[PDB]
């Protein structure tokens, strides 16, 4: 429930760099892939298992 | 002083914005590298 992003998946570790204002990653299908954890700042790739 | 002032060179340029459709080509990172306008050319 990361801030209003309901869904089911596996929160792995990724290696992409975010700009200071960009928060939500996306793709062609407009489904969120990369979300930055609200309390600690890092990258968590979202993949359905 | 006021009657004749010597200062360094400077320049400021002003343009004007008009509504258009753009294409943006994102890099492997989040930086925007190229942009293409549509109302410029037949090839565009
Ligand atoms: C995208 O970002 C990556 C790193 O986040 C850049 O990769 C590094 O770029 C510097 C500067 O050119 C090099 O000194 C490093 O050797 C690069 N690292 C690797 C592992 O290759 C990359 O240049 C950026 N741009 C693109 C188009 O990928």
């Amino acid at each position: 429930n990361f801030n209003g992003l309901k869904g089911t998946g596996v929160l792995t570790e990724s290696n992409k760099k975010f700009l200071p204002f960009q928060q939500f990653g996306r793709d062609i299908a407009d489904t969120t892939d990369a979300v930055r954890d609200p309390q600690t700042l890092e990258i968590l790739d979202i993949t359905p298992c | 002083s006021s009657s004749g002032w010597t200062a360094g060179a400077a320049a400021y340029y002003v343009g004007y914005l008009q509504p258009r459709t753009f294409l943006l080509k994102y890099n492997e990172n989040g930086t925007i590298t190229d942009a293409v306008d549509c109302a410029l050319d037949p090839l565009s």
